[PDB]
């Protein structure tokens, strides 16, 4: 009994791994749109400037 | 005139990049007609002096 309560929770251990994976998805997709905005912003600034 | 010319232009260029609205642009051609009728008033003053 004891051996399988380890095993048991070792599995549930992995798959919080697992989810820790798209949390941190998530926040790269974040960062992408803060740079995408910020390319947009000199992209448009950049002309008036010549 | 040369000053509120410049200034129109850079309204414009603005506006055409996407960082403001029509109002803008709409208040600089306002400020700069003005100054066109301030000029001719001063010609017109010129040749009454003279």
């Amino acid at each position: 009994e004891k051996a399988k309560t380890a095993l048991a929770s070792s599995v549930r251990q992995t798959h919080q791994l697992m989810i820790n994976s798209k949390q941190l998805q998530a926040n790269i997709e974040v960062q992408k749109i803060a740079l995408a905005k910020a390319q947009s912003d000199y992209n448009r600034r950049v002309p008036l400037g010549n | 005139k040369e000053a509120i010319y410049r200034q129109l232009d850079q309204t414009t260029q603005r506006f055409n990049v996407g960082l403001v609205a029509i109002t803008d642009v709409q208040n600089a051609r306002a400020q700069y007609d003005t100054v066109l009728a301030n000029e001719l008033t001063a010609r017109n003053n010129l040749d009454n002096a003279v």
